[PDB]
């Protein structure tokens, strides 16, 4: 999850050389759809990932602190000048074929945390296990091999 | 902050000055103000949950001070030190918490505390029930001033990923 | 589980990587999204179980829903998207593309249809593409609000034959609708074809986004300049409507509406301007936003998004609400201690005038946060008591 | 001058000094 | 107008030392 | 002949050329060759004799797989899975050791440079990990003081790309054709302008302006790639290209072999 | 309301789910390590007797 | 447990071929080819070079689903010309332009080396 | 923890350059953004590492084991 | 950790209304976190300064 | 034996750009026929128009049942192919107006398009053609 109530989980995974690739080579770590965007109006997200790019660029290291002064236009022509496209696009190719892609796409740093519920812990399943004695049924507990 | 009325500047000022906060400044440097030095000559003042029944307070120190990028009385008593200070320890966290919907905000602040990272560093020494601590925890490129006070910076929640808001077909 | 879906059967095809592993068309008649939830198998044990369990709980024969007769499938986000950009007049396919794309389709008879241009070029249109995952004689008509026969707007819809003739395709077609080709389909030829219609139809608008790509971002949200400007002055005589009022209720002299009294009325009068002021300030956004904006897109082409979203990501967050009155005096006079007694001026009482983008001045961002809270309490208080009356 | 009035960016050493002398569990302690 | 979009104190560390 | 290649400039370490006469797949498919499917060598499995450290035992083992070793001679040896021995002989694997003490005081590092090879070399410049600085340090492993101990037996192994990213030479790359947009691959998100809302590509002026009015030429196609190749420095940048040519074609060529025997 | 109306069971699986657009709709895909935990009994007939002995 | 590994990613046949040649009967002379432990990097290539020549009619490839590493490609061409040969002479093609290639750069790679 | 080895990103290697790093700061008294430039580490990628990477080890190193 | 110690908690019996201590008011501002409340059961029930 | 099936000379009045980025809208008058009328959309990139353009158009049912579609064979052709210009489509709508003047409607992929005119009004056509157009 991001810090804005982006939570999701692992599709699958790739390796570079079917990933998606920009002109740079800078191969993505991951993607999420374009749909959590709209409905969910987290803004701030975005915001974030164009300032971090650009604080990363830069070296100095951003600054979000809320009912402050910045704007994204400010960030906009600060990233600009150090040589991007105004709103963060990128040209960016199919990494299967090599052919560009059409619609230029978003693209940038954002810092993610992991989360404890792993699916190691929350796979489970039985056939003809334990089996209680009050009752007589199949017993509870993940761990205890239930039902 | 307290704000007294009358100013020989004419028409209305906060106590507290630059050569305090100079001064401050200097002793946070040393490594002999304090919280209670600044206290006690009337410059901040302890308010509790019914004084605003009975003041009047400013959001910026220049807001009403002196007589395209966002839009924004002459009888203030206090002015607010910081109106970031209205949040919390988790919601201290989020960056630019004013550019999006509220309830998101409290999902966030719900979830952060299921994150991991480190939670102190004798953990090698601790035996405990269970402990989570990952491999090369990153301060976040983007911040806020807050996250300093938490000691945030030194101890990371997350990595920060290079991401790509694209529909690459699947999943 | 609450009503007939949520217990459907399925065949399995046996993955590796643990995880559970489904359609993205069956995904709302189990109402799931993929945030970290959860399912539940259960095996048959006999010959009669799963006889009957095949014959009534197989997903292919429940797709009209019985509780609300029309479908309860679809396509949806990704490939509703895809699928809407795929099916334009203006775009177009080359040769080597068409031909993976026709591999693609499983049931493929192996003819390649000729292209409409042989021009100097061999060309073929979306549309002529995508009919063939559309099977033989069907028919539909569409005929909304333009559609001359000739339809310059492109909207509505016509197919012959399993062809498309015009029209763009949209979730008024291909979503969960009354007259939808689903529907249709499922209705004619025989309610297990439908299963291998969303099968070709996502398989091959899955390829071709993916070789085109889409995407978003912040310059889809923001504006332009004069129309920023209109914005302003549009909530700015907003504004003076509304002091115009407060000054002919201080002053004493009002109509008194009938029916209510005399503050009501007053605050009646407000809260109508102010909506109104968001609407038309919206409805000016929208129109001024171009047509390569990408949240146009997805809000034009069904799956997600709406006019609010819009004018709320852009233009104004508009008045924020406790119980249909506006925020009320908790501190004695005023509502919050940072202003003077006695106001009701909409930025005191509350009207969020400030928009997404540039974010909220304090006050704003308190009163957003109040809303919320409401609606919050509000669900989880409803949950409880619908469980209870549902059982 | 040492008399000058306070532009908004400076108050975070005051909130450095509010912090240094309290901490954050000081309720507790307290 | 410079808008500051990072931060800064060893100047005014600086700054302090030779005001005073 | 056929595809011809200019060389735009060189260095120790990253190679940065033009190449024409050729056709989208083939130097899409020589892009992923070159990030996946070079063989190397690289240290695979560890034997921690004793550790002490504050630092955990599979970070020493997962830092310890990272580190890139000298693989010129690389195709002299053969693979431990088609190894006619078994448990790792000096004619598929090499052994790596490595030794600290919390000597100082102060804290002592462990560089990459203290690793030793120890199993017979057969002459062949093979394992001897790579220090790029001018200060002799490796990259940097582990710290200590005073009282850690570490005793660890490594053993490397062929291993390509494609099932870990310990393997890989590649570390970057880069790809461009037709900077101008003349072939029409795209067109510009924009709110003004295309020209103004865009940077120019660095790859512009090799290739003349659009020259403004003249129609689509729709007849056309994609040539004239730019590639920028970067390796971490496990083999040097000419033999990563040419081998990733070749192990293509050796790939070609064995579907062909194939083919024909069946 | 616990043990007659509604109960424990057995012969199931409880995961995680994601998407996937190459299967359809009366498909579902499980992981072999579920697959290999539950189980189905078959009766043993003329025309099955090979493949059942082989799976043996 | 049997969850499959990364060793079954590229290592070939394992008592198994390389490949398929199994008929089509929907069209006249197809075959569809099974390739396993390859992807992309191969398929994209031979499709490409095959629908280059000219006395074919129909190359396709599609990888089915990429948790495993196989892929098809679909071959029909006029009559009389095999389209075994036809693959044949797509392999030796490539195998050509790239050996082309290899020593073009060699040439270029010790000229650029000055002196 | 220490600096990672071979950018998650990209793949080169990182973890030569972070004593370096150091010292371009303590004495050079350099700017750290040309810090990193001169360093040479032009992708951006790359250099989100090293730009925000914290030391925790030495924190760790300060007790006292055996 | 930080926020487990600054927490607060308040009863209220079975059910209770609408407009009684679960909604959010004017009085707590600048004093408990209009952002965070866990969601179900505790929502304007479980605070934090 | 697959004869043009109707020629005619079309002088185009104007054309719409129609809000998109390669087709548009073309309607023209027959120069010869003073009641003939013609709409049509036009992959306005391959063949750039205008106005005052007089157009040549043929409708063409085949070129000498059908089969798979062909790459298209370079060797010399007997056809309806020398022309700039050539598209293929279906009929989809016929319409009687003013008791005299039929109207027809043949699709193109997407493409739509439109006749008018009554001498023909059995020689017009039939279910699905082609269309030529040059210069
Ligand atoms: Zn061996
Ligand atoms: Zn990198």
């Amino acid at each position: 999850a991001s810090r804005h109530g982006q939570k999701g989980t692992i599709g699958i995974t790739y390796r570079r050389e079917d990933m998606p690739f920009t002109a740079e080579g800078i191969v993505p770590d991951l993607i999420i759809n374009p749909h959590a965007i709209p409905s969910r109006m987290t803004v701030a997200h975005l915001i974030e990932c164009l300032l971090s790019k650009v604080a990363a660029l830069s070296g100095n290291e951003g600054d979000a602190s809320p009912f402050t002064d910045i704007t994204v236009e400010g960030i906009s022509k600060l990233l600009r000048e150090h040589g991007y496209q105004s709103r963060g696009f990128e040209v960016m190719y199919n990494g299967h074929t090599g052919k560009k892609l059409m619609a230029q796409i978003f693209f940038g740093p954002t810092y993610y945390q992991r989360l404890r519920h792993m699916v190691d812990d929350k796979i489970h399943a039985r056939a003809r296990g334990p089996m209680q004695v009050l009752t007589r049924q199949p017993v509870e507990g993940r761990s205890r091999d239930g039902g | 902050f307290i704000v007294e009325d009358d100013e020989s500047l004419g028409h209305k000022e906060l106590k507290v000055r630059k050569g305090h906060i100079a001064k401050l400044m200097a002793t946070e440097y040393q490594d002999e103000y304090t919280w209670s030095s600044l206290l006690n000559e009337g410059l901040v003042e302890y308010i509790d949950a019914e004084e605003e029944e009975s003041i009047l307070i400013a959001m910026q120190p220049e807001d009403l001070e002196p007589a395209a990028k966002r839009i924004r009385a002459t009888t203030f008593t206090h002015c607010e030190i910081h109106p970031s200070m209205i949040l919390g320890v988790a919601a201290s966290i989020i960056p630019f918490p004013d550019h999006n919907q509220s309830p998101r905000n409290t999902y966030q602040s719900a979830m952060g505390k299921q994150a991991m990272g480190v939670f102190l560093t004798n953990y090698n020494v601790r035996m405990d029930t269970m402990a989570n601590i990952l491999y090369y925890p990153q301060k976040p490129l983007g911040t806020t001033r807050a996250m300093e006070y938490l000691k945030f910076r030194e101890l990371p929640a997350g990595q920060n990923a290079i991401v790509a808001i694209a529909c690459y077909s699947g999943y | 589980s609450l009503h007939k879906m949520s217990m459907m059967a399925h065949r399995v095809k046996v993955i590796p990587y643990s995880t559970f592993r489904l359609n993205l068309s069956v995904t709302s008649p189990y109402n799931a999204d993929f945030d970290g939830d959860e399912m539940n198998l259960h095996v048959p044990q006999s010959e009669e179980t799963r006889a009957e369990l095949s014959q009534l709980c197989a997903v292919p024969l429940q797709i009209v829903s019985p509780q609300s007769n029309k479908p309860c499938m679809g396509i949806v986000q990704d490939t509703l998207c895809g699928i809407r950009k795929l099916t334009l007049r203006d775009t177009f396919i080359e040769l080597d593309q068409v031909l993976n794309m026709l591999y693609w389709v499983p049931d493929w008879d192996g003819v390649i249809p000729t292209p409409a241009i042989i021009k100097p070029k061999p060309l073929w249109s979306g549309k002529q593409i995508l009919s063939v995952a559309i099977p033989n004689g069907i028919h539909l008509q569409r005929f909304d609000e333009g559609t001359t026969l000739l339809s310059p707007k492109d909207n509505g819809m016509l197919i012959i034959d399993g062809q498309i003739i015009f029209g763009v395709v949209e979730k008024k077609t291909v979503g969960s609708s009354n007259g939808g080709l689903i529907h249709v389909v499922t209705r004619e030829k025989g309610p297990q074809v439908c299963a291998k219609l969303f099968g070709n139809i996502q398989k091959v608008v899955n390829f071709w986004l993916l070789h085109n790509g889409f995407s978003t971002g912040i310059g889809d949200t923001i504006a332009d300049g004069p129309t920023m400007r209109e914005i302003t002055e549009t909530i700015a005589e907003a504004k003076k409507k509304v002091l115009d009022v407060t000054k002919e209720a201080q002053a004493n002299l009002l109509t008194a509406k009938h029916g209510m009294t005399l503050r009501e009325s007053f605050e009646d009068n407000v809260v109508r301007f102010l909506n109104e002021a968001r609407d038309k300030a919206g409805r000016l956004a929208e129109v001024n936003l171009k047509d390569l904006n990408n949240v146009k897109q997805m809000v034009m082409a069904g799956s997600k998004g709406s006019f609010i979203n819009i004018a709320q990501m852009s233009a104004c967050v508009g008045q924020q609400s406790v119980e249909g009155k506006r925020i009320a005096f908790g501190f004695v006079d005023r509502t919050l201690p940072h202003f003077s007694k006695d106001d009701y001026s909409p930025e005191s009482k509350g009207f969020v005038e400030n928009s997404y983008l540039r974010g909220l001045t304090p006050q704003e961002f308190f009163f957003h946060a109040m809303g919320g809270r409401e609606g919050l309490i509000d669900t989880a208080v409803k949950t409880a008591e619908t469980g209870y009356i549902q059982r | 001058d040492e008399s000058a009035p306070i532009t908004a960016e400076d108050s975070w050493a005051v909130i450095s000094a509010f912090f240094r002398e309290k901490g954050l569990v000081s309720q507790q302690l307290d | 107008t410079n808008a500051s979009p990072f931060i800064k104190r060893d100047r005014m560390r600086r700054n302090f030392l030779r005001m005073r | 002949e056929g595809p011809q290649v200019k060389i735009r400039e060189a260095s120790k370490d990253n190679v940065d050329f033009i190449l024409s006469n050729v056709d989208l797949a083939m130097a899409n498919s020589l892009r992923r060759v070159m990030i996946a499917e070079i063989p190397t060598l690289a240290i695979d499995s560890v034997e921690v004799e004793t550790n002490t450290t504050v630092l955990a035992d599979e970070f020493i083992a997962h830092r310890l797989g990272l580190i890139p070793l000298q693989s010129m001679d690389i195709e002299q040896l053969e693979y431990s899975r088609d190894c006619f021995c078994e448990d790792h002989c000096d004619k598929c694997s090499v052994v790596l050791t490595l030794q600290a003490f919390g000597e100082s005081e102060s804290t002592t590092n462990v560089y990459s440079k203290d690793l030793v090879i120890v199993s017979n070399l057969m002459g062949r410049n093979i394992g001897h990990p790579i220090i790029q600085d001018k200060e002799g340090n490796g990259v940097l492993i582990c710290k200590l003081r005073k009282g850690q101990e570490l005793k660890l037996t490594c053993v490397a192994k062929k291993g390509i790309a494609k099932e870990h990213a310990k393997w890989g030479p590649a570390a970057a790359i880069e790809f461009e054709y037709d900077p101008w947009n003349k072939l029409k691959h795209t067109d510009y998100w924009y709110e003004q302008d295309s020209a103004k809302e865009w940077p120019q590509s660095k790859n512009c002026e090799y290739e003349d302006p659009p020259n403004e009015g003249d129609p689509f030429d729709y007849k056309a196609q994609a040539d004239t790639f730019y590639m920028n190749v970067e390796s971490v420095g496990s083999i040097p940048v000419d033999q990563v290209v040419v081998r990733g040519i070749d192990t293509l074609q050796k790939k070609v060529a064995s579907i062909l072999l194939a083919l024909t025997q069946m | 309301r616990g043990n007659l109306m509604g109960k424990r069971v057995d012969f199931s699986a409880r995961t995680v789910i994601s998407g996937d657009p190459n299967l359809e709709l009366d498909q579902v895909g499980v992981p072999k390590s579920i697959a290999k935990t539950l189980t189905y009994p078959e009766v043993v007939t003329p025309y099955n007797i090979d493949r059942l002995t082989q799976l043996v | 447990m049997n969850a499959p590994d990364r060793f079954e990613l590229f290592l070939l046949g394992e008592g198994e071929s390389k490949l398929k040649i199994d008929p089509d009967t929907k069209a006249p002379n197809a075959v569809v080819i099974t390739f396993e432990k390859e992807d992309h990097t191969l398929g994209n290539l031979i499709r490409a070079e095959l629908l280059n020549d000219r006395k074919v009619l129909f190359a396709a490839y599609k990888v089915e689903h990429p948790f495993f590493a196989r892929f098809k490609l679909r071959i029909q061409t006029t009559e009389g010309y095999d389209p075994k040969d036809a693959l044949k002479n797509a392999c030796n093609s490539i195998i050509n332009k790239l050996g082309a290639l290899k020593t073009n750069f060699e040439t270029e790679w010790n000229l650029q080396t000055l002196a | 923890m220490i600096v990672p080895v071979r950018c998650f990103s990209c793949g080169k290697v990182v973890g030569d350059k972070w004593e370096s790093y150091l010292n371009l700061l303590q004495e050079d008294e350099l700017d750290e953004g040309t810090a990193l430039s001169r360093l040479g580490l032009k992708r951006y990628c790359c250099r989100r590492m090293i730009l925000t990477h914290v030391d925790l080890i030495e924190k760790f190193l300060r007790y006292n084991p055996l | 950790t930080l926020s487990h110690l600054r927490r607060t908690n308040t009863p209220i019996g079975r059910d209770g209304k609408l407009a009684k201590p679960r909604q959010l008011h004017n009085t707590h501002w600048g004093l408990v976190c209009p952002a965070e409340t866990p969601e179900g059961q505790a929502c304007g029930l479980v605070k934090n300064l | 034996m697959s004869n043009t099936l109707f020629d005619d000379i079309f002088q185009v009045s104007e054309v719409d750009p129609g809000r998109y980025n390669k087709v548009c809208r073309i309607e023209a008058a027959s120069t010869t026929q003073d009641q003939c009328k013609l709409t049509l959309d036009i992959n306005v990139e391959l063949f750039p128009v205008a106005a005052q353009d007089s157009l040549t158009v043929t409708i063409a049912s085949s070129l000498n049942a059908t089969r798979s579609w062909r790459p298209p064979q370079a060797g010399d052709r007997s056809l309806a192919d020398d022309y700039d210009y050539v598209m293929y489509g279906t009929a989809y709508k016929f319409e009687e107006v003013s008791k005299d003047l039929i109207a027809v409607y043949y699709s193109f992929g997407g493409l739509l398009m439109r006749l008018e005119g009554n001498y023909r009004n059995l020689n017009n056509l039939q279910e699905n053609a082609y269309l030529l157009i040059r210069r």
